[PDB]
């Protein structure tokens, strides 16, 4: 690899754009660099922000696991778009609708748990009764002191 | 083997077998098989090993450290005295760590031994643990990684000053 | 890059598979597979291509609305439960060249035959390259298609990694 | 320490007077013997350190660092002798001489009694290390890596020299045993703030602290394998060892001066852990992993608790074996495909089964699987930082999640999936490479049976 | 739960192996007589799971439901638990109906075979456990609480009643799939099928945001 | 109900309005795209199938990618309003945020300890 | 093998698998019936549930309105 | 359930508060009320190592059952009669708690009915 | 090697595939793949139990053993 | 364990159960369009029936080229490493 | 849609080679060339129990008896439950029975 075949600065003139496209093995009509802010993209092509999962799995790829061909320009975020990471595939339900139903379901359940906490179910019974002043000694009470007696009567 | 005063154990009360079934107890026979197949051969091997040990009796000793003047008696910057006082303080620090460890072991043994009645029946051990942890915290807590006798003494004097102040105004 | 006919036939196959995912039962699927074939048949002879494209465009929108959110996938197809399952057992043939001589000695006959395949590959390479040179336009190849062997005694160019590829169930 | 310094020096005539074809055999055999004798430094006492003379002493902090240092020299020789095969004889012996000289400076650095003696040997390590990187690295970027490495170090180290000389004038001694007794508290003033910074910044750069770490990913990606091993395993720990000693004389000012560096470290470890998830160079990923691990050590040293100092010691030793092992693993791939790109060669478990096992074990130690000493060290720091402030558990816990993701991402990318079709030169693992990996992992895991020897003085 | 849940997976492994790694219940069916022993284990396991009286699952599930009904507890949580108990009968019916009953829907080359002794014996031991293990364990463990055995009839039998209704409701749903009517999916059907969209959103958004920050900000 | 594409859920090809407007200009563009791919495929295959090749077929595309993701960034960086704000907000902002979270928490805890109101009854490990 | 595959036909079965399956299906139903004959209380209710509205005011200690 | 509708939907001023009951004196309308008798001593439940929640006014039956279980091993189908006795004692204990709820409910209703007398 | 059963035996008559052919006949359509599904409705696949029959597998012998087991229990408790 | 003749037998078996094909005029070399008079929608259904028969998918790019029974046999034999 | 004549020929030629290659993967009869009732079911189970149960339990029991249980609190057991009417083996003490129950 020679320096002329390595990424360079943002292309300013149409001849540079035609030269950059050639270096990246692209049509000059398909080649578009990242916007020339000060972020450091240079002339590296901006390719569609699509996961490698979206590529045709029946094509005879040079790298079948990545679904990449040798010599094709790699997406800047290729390592984020491998099939083990971010998928951008179309979904049967619209993204916005999907968020409404998931959030709505969660919000409803959280509300109803507050309601059920404010209005608990219980049985029509009085408290459980324990002997020996509510088991004062067994629960660890100080032997040397004296609890106020807890008395339970028959009914 | 170990001092029972240091590591106390209440007297053990085992109930006697009082069966109310006509079926044989599978554990009893298994217990007998274990003593025959496992305990007896193991005891013979150990008894042979103890015979060899009895032929070659030799002794080791618990090192005894004489007391030396502590940091309070050391003149400022006198490294020769500070060094011996500092080494003694470091040894005592290690010993106090193990004293707390003994008390915690007593507390943990009591909790397991007393079962479901442990809350009422381990009050004495929980008290002793509470008091020793308080004393250990007073001596050694908050000194930092670069602790020393000098810093420990500074901590104590601050505590004595606060206790004097509270006592006086009271 | 797909013609109109290719798009219409791919939609038909895809719609039948999602239809079968909904129906489940074979008799029920047969009933609706025939009703679906009737809809494609109702416009088979449409000639005004603008009209036909609109029909295909609308049919894809109808398919998207009615697709199964969890269609049946053949186990070894992409996205199936056995897809790529045996890739960890596929070992390339060149690994055998690095076997210790005592490992090769265990299969004398296999490795004699392997040596003949490598001889065939070596003797054939230069002719393969030459054929590709003289059959490729000046600018370069414009498609990925490869030619067959022309002369007798020649092998189809670039055959080794297709012929000697790992078996689908290599162990 | 003369029983270690002198035999280390003798390795130089040994290498130069060896038969031409026995330089690796002789130097490796006898450096292993020196490592064996290093275990005699385990004679440590509960109260006193092992004080040999007016120049050298060894305590529970420097002992594990010494044994790691003397263990690494033979491993480095084994790791280097393949990519140096075509080098001419005299230039091989020079390479081995630089490695021996680095070991000599390091064992004297970790046992120097006097802080100025420590400074000089602390600084002498730059020369052989810089020479190793710039003379025997493969790429053009090694010259720039040498400069960044050199001037980042000297930018902080020269202020340290002034501070140390100032301290000796004021206190009268830089002997560490003397300073334990004559230390005085540091009062709040702008003079002491800059005294504090001069005393700590040189060590922060070597750790490296987040924000002063840019030299490190350069130095690794350019260094030869032996340079990477000692850089990761030992040279980073000069900074940790430096702070563990010098913080004695900076109290109580460290109470608040630590805040900016704890923040940089607590946030830095998450930033550098996240960075590992998107690295394309395998050596650069391992380098960034070191920055994240050493961020814990900086936090542990700065909060100054018995638990944090024990965790810091265990972490430094554990990271030394793990990180050096990872560089050796990455280098073994590099010797076949001659590229550091992580995604280039994949599915290597299919082609190199036993090597994939070393990859798994190095990954599990890197993510601190219990009860590895990697986990013991990290857990002790987590326990002590929680007492410092409960909220640190959020940052420490998040970093544990990220560390697992990049540790296993590196494992999955290179070992699993499908092999690259056109890479057909993946020859079977050599006995030398397998022995190199076992001499990392086996002592690392054996230390789990007796962790106390790598927990430092606060044990 | 360890007994009958382990058995259920092994039964599904038995079917999956017989159908050449097919795991979709839409491609099964008609296995009730072709795989009699796997069928028997699958029915026993399904009944144990749904709390059929005196199978292994009954000795924990029914006490749990009774305890929850008579406890001082969140009322909404109690209803969610009871409804999920009805759903347990629905999805259990779904497996039995589509896997075992009806006509075969698998490929034409029949390779069904469950006659390996390792398969039979391993399932057999767990089948015996799924019948008797719960009874044997409940009758040997010491009591550690005071079980609540007094309650109105409708709190005692709630678990059985809502389970039975789940079976009746499940059967009607399943048999409706055989009618020659083509239905369009509701939003509830897609929400259930796609797991409430939690994996679709979280497993895309969280990795994307974290991985974008890692390169754009932290690194670059 | 039309498909609403998102960043993480692309528009299906079958629903793309442009997938059916295949004019002579677009067909020409597709042919040119296939020509490049075929040219690269042939270059790769002539090395991949070469019986005498042992090693790695270096891919300039992969070299350009790893180079672009590191070495080429600073030379093309310009300090302007955008990069300064992101630098300040993301680099400095979190450090200040965490300093106040921890400083505030520690100041509160210290005040409680100095008044004996923080419970440290059994706290002797630190 | 001992069981040969068939094309578009019901699979070959062995006696052992059919009998073993039937025996364990019968054991399940014997066990349920046997258990329900002795332990129907575990399903239907161990103890009677009283009707609180039918307790007298005497036994509950409820004084008359004029007290 | 029924009681829950009355409190949560009906008038909550005449329904027992399960967390604050009892609110009337135990001798209100109950001349000379006897005390509950405890058959098992504190030391007996301590040696039996009963779970604290099990140390109630039925503990003597639980202790008798526990002893039988140990003495009848390996016959785990014995002590059914002892188990029933403990279960039955617990049932009566529960019915007593049900009466306490009903007693409080009727007293609260009487109070409101009486507080209408004092303002009608 | 493998003998495929004669293909002429696969007929849709007597199966629910015949019902579908009649429903499609009303509309003028035909199902040409019907015979390819017939095997699923013939032979040992012809009759399968209902869901209740599946749950009641083994009930006949379980009930028989139950009556004998409890009949014996009454006989013993009689003596 | 497939064989070349076993594949052919089953491919022809499926076609003999298709109502649009005269089972007597069917040979391994019959062209679905030129010899049997079918159309491209019939071709799609035949391919779908083969996938069900052998339990695996034939992608549309490959499927559209299989125009006679023998080509289907050759395609299936290739994917399944059948050499006899 | 159908193979072009040139595609047909290439597939035919590759098909011949692939089938020859697969046939060449078959092992010959001599490969690999390797360098140089009820009672027997009791034996394996007998030797297995000896080397995997008896020997390990000899080692553990020796280890526990003569090293672990010779140190304080290494093995701690919950004390046995004592019910009314029990007899203590250590002392011979007899725990009194509980009071007389009311009838229920
Ligand atoms: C406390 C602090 C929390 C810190 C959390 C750290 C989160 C890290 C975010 C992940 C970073 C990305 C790492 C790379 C992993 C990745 O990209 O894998 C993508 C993977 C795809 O998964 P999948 O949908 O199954 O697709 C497979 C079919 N092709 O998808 C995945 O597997 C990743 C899915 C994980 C996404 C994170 C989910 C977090 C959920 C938190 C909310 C719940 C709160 C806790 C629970 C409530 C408590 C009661
Ligand atoms: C505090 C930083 C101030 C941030 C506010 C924005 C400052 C700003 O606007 O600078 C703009 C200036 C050029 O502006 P502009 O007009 O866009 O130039 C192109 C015109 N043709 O840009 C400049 O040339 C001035 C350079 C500003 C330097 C910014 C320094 C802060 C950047 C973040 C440092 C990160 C520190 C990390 C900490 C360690 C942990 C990572
Ligand atoms: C036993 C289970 C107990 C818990 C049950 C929980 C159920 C609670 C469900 C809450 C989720 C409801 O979420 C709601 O769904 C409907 C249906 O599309 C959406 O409805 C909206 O979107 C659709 C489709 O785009 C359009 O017709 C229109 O824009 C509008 O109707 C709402 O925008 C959304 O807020
Ligand atoms: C009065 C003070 C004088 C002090 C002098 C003390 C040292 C005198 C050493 C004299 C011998 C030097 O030996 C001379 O150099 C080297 C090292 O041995 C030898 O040759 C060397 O070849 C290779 C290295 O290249 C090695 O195998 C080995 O070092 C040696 O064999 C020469 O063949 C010998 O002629
Ligand atoms: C981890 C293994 C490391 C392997 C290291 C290999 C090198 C070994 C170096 C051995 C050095 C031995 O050095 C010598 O040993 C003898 C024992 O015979 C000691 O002999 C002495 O030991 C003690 C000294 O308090 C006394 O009992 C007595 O004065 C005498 O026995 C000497 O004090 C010591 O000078
Ligand atoms: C990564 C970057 C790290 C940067 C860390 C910055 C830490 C800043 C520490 C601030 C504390 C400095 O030290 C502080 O300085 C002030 C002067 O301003 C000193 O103030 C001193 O002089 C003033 C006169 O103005 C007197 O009123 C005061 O009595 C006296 O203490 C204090 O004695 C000292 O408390
Ligand atoms: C303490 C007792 C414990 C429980 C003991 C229970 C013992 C029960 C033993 C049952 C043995 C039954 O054995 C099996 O019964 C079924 C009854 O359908 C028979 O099956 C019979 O009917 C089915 C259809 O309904 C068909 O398979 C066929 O018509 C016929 O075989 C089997 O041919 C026979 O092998
Ligand atoms: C009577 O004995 C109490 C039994 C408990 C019945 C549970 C009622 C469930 C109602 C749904 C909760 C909604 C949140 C307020």
């Amino acid at each position: 690899i020679t320096k002329d075949m390595l990424p360079g600065p943002y292309p300013k003139t149409p001849e540079e754009r035609a030269a950059a496209a050639k270096k990246y093995n692209m049509r000059v009509e398909d080649y578009e660099p990242y916007p020339d802010d000060g972020t450091g993209y240079g002339d590296y092509p901006k390719l569609p922000d699509r996961s490698q999962q979206e590529r045709d799995p029946w094509y005879d790829w040079d790298h079948p696991d990545l679904r990449l061909n040798w010599g094709e320009p790699m997406h800047w975020d290729l390592d984020m778009y491998i099939r083990n990471r971010v998928d951008t595939s179309p979904t049967p339900v619209n993204w916005n609708l999907m968020c409404k139903h998931l959030f709505g379901f969660v919000a409803f359940m959280l509300f109803m748990f507050w309601v059920g906490e404010t209005y608990p179910a219980y049985q029509p019974v009085g408290p459980k009764q324990y002997p020996y002043n509510n088991l004062y000694l067994e629960r660890g009470g100080d032997p040397n002191k004296e609890p106020e007696p807890v008395v339970h009567y028959e009914i | 083997s170990w001092d029972k005063d240091v590591y106390p154990e209440p007297p053990r009360r085992t109930p006697a077998p009082s069966p109310q079934t006509s079926l044989p107890n599978p554990i009893t026979y298994l217990t007998k098989a274990f003593d025959l197949l496992v305990d007896r051969p193991v005891t013979l091997v150990r008894e042979f090993i103890e015979r060899q040990h009895a032929k070659n009796k030799y002794y080791y000793y618990h090192r005894e450290f004489r007391r030396v003047p502590d940091i309070t008696e050391c003149q400022e910057k006198d490294v020769l005295c500070m060094f011996e006082a500092e080494m003694q303080w470091r040894r005592d620090y290690k010993v106090d760590q193990e004293i707390v460890n003994i008390i915690q072991e007593r507390l943990k043994a009591c909790q397991q031994r007393e079962g479901e009645s442990h809350r009422q029946n381990c009050a004495k051990e929980l008290e002793q643990f509470t008091q020793v942890v308080k004393a250990y915290q007073d001596r050694y807590h908050d000194l930092g990684a670069h602790y020393s006798a000098r810093k420990c003494l500074a901590k104590q004097k601050q505590r004595m000053l606060a206790e004097r102040k509270a006592a006086k105004e009271a | 890059y797909l013609t109109h006919q290719q798009k219409v036939l791919r939609l038909y196959k895809r719609a039948l598979r999602h239809l079968e995912s909904w129906c489940i039962h074979r008799d029920k699927y047969r009933y609706f597979a025939c009703l679906l074939r009737a809809r494609f048949d109702e416009h088979k002879n449409e000639k005004d291509m603008v009209k036909a494209t609109q029909l295909l465009r609308e049919a894809e929108e109808e398919f998207w609305h009615g697709q199964h959110p969890q269609p049946y996938i053949f186990p070894e197809s992409p996205g199936g439960t056995s897809y790529e399952r045996y890739e960890c057992y596929k070992v390339p043939e060149w690994c055998l060249d690095d076997w210790h001589p005592s490992e090769k000695a265990m299969y004398p006959d296999y490795f004699a035959k392997r040596e003949q395949w490598k001889k065939l590959r070596r003797e054939s390479w230069e002719r393969e390259v030459k054929q590709l040179q003289e059959e490729t336009p000046v600018g370069g190849p414009r498609t990925e298609a490869l030619p067959p062997a022309r002369k007798q005694g020649d092998l189809p160019p670039l055959w080794w990694h297709i012929v000697t590829r790992p078996r689908e169930r290599p162990m | 320490m003369l029983k270690y310094i002198i035999p280390t020096i003798m390795l130089m005539p040994l290498t130069w007077l060896s038969k031409n074809n026995m330089i690796w055999v002789n130097s490796t055999a006898h450096s292993l013997l020196i490592s064996f004798t290093s275990l005699l430094l385990m004679n440590q006492f509960g109260d006193n350190s092992l004080n040999f003379s007016l120049l050298f002493f060894s305590d529970s902090l420097s002992t594990p660092l010494l044994i790691l240092t003397m263990w690494l020299l033979p491993l480095m020789l084994m790791a280097s002798q393949h990519h140096l095969s075509k080098e001419n004889l005299t230039r091989k012996k020079l390479f081995i001489t630089m490695l021996i000289s680095l070991q000599l400076f390091l064992i004297m650095t970790f046992t120097a009694m006097e802080l100025i003696l420590f400074y000089i040997l602390f600084e002498a390590t730059l020369v052989p290390t810089l020479i190793i990187i710039t003379r025997w690295g493969n790429q053009t970027e090694r010259l720039n890596a040498g400069l960044y490495f050199l001037f980042y170090t000297l930018a902080g180290s020269l202020p340290l020299l002034v501070a140390l000389i100032y301290i000796q004038n004021t206190v009268g001694s830089l002997n560490f045993l003397m300073l334990q007794y004559w230390v005085q508290p540091v009062h709040n003033s702008w003079s002491n703030v800059f005294m504090w910074l001069a005393c700590m910044m040189a060590f922060m750069v070597k750790m490296p602290l987040y924000g002063l770490h840019l030299w490190l990913p350069k130095a690794h990606v350019e260094a030869p394998i032996a340079g990477s091993m000692v850089l990761a395993a030992v040279l980073l720990k000069l900074g940790g060892y430096g702070m563990l000693r010098i913080t004695l004389i900076l109290n109580p000012m460290t109470d608040f001066m630590a805040y900016p560096f704890i923040m940089l470290s607590l946030w830095g470890m998450i930033m550098t852990s996240s960075i590992c998830l998107r690295q394309t160079d395998l050596k650069s990923l391992i380098a960034y992993s070191s920055v994240s691990h050493m961020a814990l050590v900086i936090v542990a040293i700065l909060i100054q608790t018995p638990w944090s100092y024990m965790g810091a010691t265990a972490l430094m030793i554990a990271h030394g074996l793990t990180s050096s092992m990872l560089f050796c693993l990455a280098n073994s791939n590099y010797e076949r495909i001659h590229s550091r790109t992580m995604i280039l060669a994949r599915g290597l478990q299919t082609l190199l089964p036993l090597m994939a096992t070393w990859w798994l074990l190095a990954s599990l130690t890197n993510l601190a699987l219990p009860p590895t000493i990697n986990l013991i060290g990290e857990l002790f720091v987590v326990m002590s930082t929680f007492s410092w402030s409960n909220i640190t558990i959020i940052l420490m816990g998040v970093n544990m999640v990220i560390t697992a993701l990049y540790s296993l991402y590196m494992l999955i990318m290179t070992q699993r999936g499908k092999y690259t079709y056109h890479i057909n030169n993946i020859s079977p693992s050599f006995t030398r490479e397998n022995a190199l990996m076992s001499l990392h992992i086996l002592p690392l895991l054996l230390l789990t049976l007796n962790p106390k020897i790598i927990l430092g003085p606060l044990y | 739960h360890a007994f009958f849940k382990a058995m259920l997976f092994m039964c599904s492994g038995s079917i999956i192996h017989s159908l050449n790694d097919e795991q979709d219940i839409r491609k099964m069916g008609g296995l009730f007589k072709a795989m009699p022993f796997t069928t028997t284990a699958l029915i026993v396991g399904s009944l144990a799971l749904t709390g059929m009286p005196f199978l292994t699952g009954f000795y924990s599930k029914d006490l749990i439901i009774e305890a929850a009904n008579t406890s001082y507890t969140n009322a909404w949580a109690l209803l969610m638990t009871l409804i999920a108990t009805s759903f347990t009968a629905i999805y259990s019916t779904r497996i039995i109906f589509f896997a075992l009953l009806g006509q075969p829907r698998f490929p034409t080359l029949v390779n069904i075979n469950e006659n390996n002794p390792l398969l039979i014996n391993s399932i057999k031991r767990l089948l015996i456990g799924s019948l008797f293990a719960g009874y044997i364990i409940s009758n040997n463990i010491p009591p550690t609480t005071i079980p609540q055995m007094t309650m109105p009839y409708y709190l005692k039998t709630t678990a059985l009643i809502v389970t039975i209704l789940g079976f009746i409701l499940a059967l009607e749903i399943s048999n409706m799939t055989k009618n020659l009517k083509y239905h369009y999916p509701s939003n509830a059907f897609k929400f259930s099928t796609l797991l409430g969209y939690f994996p679709t959103i979280m497993h895309r958004l969280a990795p994307y945001m974290n991985l974008s920050m890692s390169q754009k900000s932290a690194s670059s | 109900p039309k498909y609403e594409a998102s960043r993480l859920s692309s528009l299906p090809t079958t629903l793309d309005p442009a997938e059916y407007d295949i004019s002579s200009e677009t067909r020409k563009a597709q042919a040119e795209r296939l020509a490049i791919r075929s040219r690269l495929k042939r270059e790769y295959q002539l090395q991949y199938y070469d019986p005498s090749r042992r090693g790695v077929i270096e891919d300039p595309a992969l070299v350009r990618w790893t180079y672009a993701r590191s070495a080429n960034i600073y030379p093309n960086f310009r300090p302007n309003t955008k990069t300064s704000l992101l630098g300040a907000l993301f680099g400095i902002g979190p450090l200040v945020f965490w300093y106040y979270v921890f400083k505030t928490d520690r100041d509160r805890k210290e005040k409680l300890i100095q008044e004996g109101k923080l419970d440290r009854t059994f706290n002797i490990s630190y | 093998a001992h069981i040969e595959p068939r094309y578009r036909q019901f699979p070959q079965l062995t006696r052992s698998q059919v009998i073993q399956a039937e025996f364990f299906s019968a054991t399940m139903w014997f066990w349920i019936l046997w258990r329900f004959w002795h332990d129907s209380d575990a399903v239907l209710g161990h103890f009677p549930y009283p009707d609180p509205s039918q307790w007298t005011d005497e036994e509950l200690g409820i004084p008359p309105d004029d007290e | 359930g029924a009681h829950l509708a009355r409190r949560y939907l009906g008038d909550a001023s005449v329904e027992p508060d399960p967390l604050r009951m009892p609110t009337f004196p135990p001798d209100y309308g109950f001349p000379e009320r006897k005390e509950r008798e405890m058959v098992a001593t504190q030391q007996e439940m301590n040696d039996a190592q009963l779970v604290l929640q099990q140390r109630d006014y039925c503990a003597h039956y639980l202790i008798r059952f526990l002893k039988c279980k140990r003495d009848s091993f390996p016959n785990f189908l014995a002590c059914k009669h002892e188990r029933h006795d403990w279960d039955y004692c617990e049932h009566l204990d529960y019915v007593k708690r049900m009466k306490e709820f009903e007693r409080e409910r009727r007293l609260l209703q009487r109070k409101k009915r009486r507080e209408q007398r004092e303002a009608d | 090697k493998m003998e495929l059963p004669d293909y002429k035996q696969w007929k849709i008559e007597g199966t629910p595939l015949e019902t579908v052919q009649e429903k499609l006949a009303a509309r003028g359509l035909r199902d040409p793949w019907g015979r390819n599904e017939a095997w699923r409705y013939m032979g040992g696949f012809a009759n399968n139990v209902s869901f209740v029959g599946a749950l009641l597998k083994g009930f006949k012998w379980g009930f028989a053993a139950f009556v004998v087991a409890i009949g014996a229990e009454y006989y013993l408790e009689s003596q | 364990p497939l064989t070349l003749e076993g594949i052919k037998d089953r491919v022809l078996y499926v076609l003999k159960l298709y109502d649009k094909i005269d089972p007597e005029k069917l040979s391994v070399n019959s062209h679905f369009m030129k010899d049997l008079g079918l159309d491209s929608l019939d071709q799609v259904e035949i391919i779908m029936a083969m996938e069900d028969e052998f339990g695996f998918e034939i992608p549309d790019i490959d499927a559209e080229k299989l125009m006679c029974p023998q080509e289907i046999v050759d395609y299936i034999a290739d994917k399944k490493d059948v050499y006899e | 849609s159908g193979y072009t004549p040139e595609e047909k020929l290439r597939l035919q030629q590759l098909r011949e080679l692939r089938r020859r290659w697969l046939k060449d993967q078959e092992l010959s009869p001599r490969e690999p060339v390797l360098p140089p009732n009820v009672i027997y079911k009791t034996y394996r189970h007998s030797i297995f129990a000896f080397t995997h149960v008896l020997i390990p339990v000899w080692i553990i029991h020796y280890y526990l008896k003569y090293h672990v249980t010779t140190k304080p609190y290494t093995i701690v057991e919950k004390k046995p439950r004592i019910f009314p009417g029990d007899t203590i083996l250590e002392t011979g003490e007899v725990i009194p029975p509980m009071k007389e129950f009311p009838d229920q």
